């Protein structure tokens, strides 16, 4: 017998990502090719297949520092740590490849989808 | 705020 | 330029409540009444202009223990936690002051303005 | 997805 506030969900994700410009209670680097990125644990467990099964490990959970592949570009992460904050992809022509690829490794199944749905539409 |  | 994903909010949040239930990652208790309960600092700082206040203190955003004032009622509380890891809302005729009062206190903005709708409509 |  609940009722419900339509708009919590997206509101809390704002306060989430104010929290995250301004470097509030963020508790991980996430360094891709000598490049870093402050977040919050949790939201990127909550938005990446990768991030959770890393910060749920006994051991990586208590890293401050996260090193990824070398092979992932740092504006293709950029652009998904900005759709996990915000619920916007600011995909291009120029960064789909990268940011598909980068999908495909954090395990963001939702936007791997509409990689593929956006480069098969191209062809 | 809705009956969800 | 950016696309938009309508359901991203919703599924943070709803991963986000998978770890508060399994305590996963959670850095703060609040106590209530000698009632505790776990959750997630961000978490409570995007829901509650009261946690963000405390967890924006130079101070107080090292404890890990916080103690609520001895008027709130623990499951005014509870149900107010359950709110801000779901969107959903258990009011009812038996707990709507102990909400209302709890959220004034939390300063939960529309979740005050509605039980006023409510408490108005029983009058 | 949507245009927002
Ligand atoms: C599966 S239970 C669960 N519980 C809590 C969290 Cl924080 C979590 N996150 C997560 C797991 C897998 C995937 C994602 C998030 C996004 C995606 O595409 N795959 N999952
Ligand atoms: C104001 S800037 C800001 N930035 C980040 C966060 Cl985490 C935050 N939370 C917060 C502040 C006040 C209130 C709420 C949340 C809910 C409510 O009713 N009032 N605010
Ligand atoms: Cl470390
Ligand atoms: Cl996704
Ligand atoms: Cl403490
Ligand atoms: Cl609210």
């Amino acid at each position: 017998s609940c009722i419900q506030f339509t708009r919590h969900a997206s509101d809390v994700l704002l306060n989430l990502n104010r929290l995250r410009s301004r470097d509030i209670l963020t508790d991980v680097v996430i360094v891709v090719s000598r490049e870093q990125f402050r977040a919050h644990k949790t939201v990127l467990m909550a938005c990446s297949g990768l991030f959770y099964s890393i910060f749920t490990d006994q051991l990586k959970c208590n890293l401050s520092v996260i090193n990824l592949d070398p092979e992932i570009n740092p504006e293709g992460f950029c652009i998904l740590l900005d759709f996990m904050y915000t619920s916007r992809l600011n995909l291009r022509e120029g960064n789909i490849m990268a940011v598909m690829a980068t999908a495909m490794y954090l395990q963001m199944e939702h936007v791997v989808d509409t990689c593929r749905k956006f480069i098969k539409a191209s062809e | 705020w809705v009956i969800p």
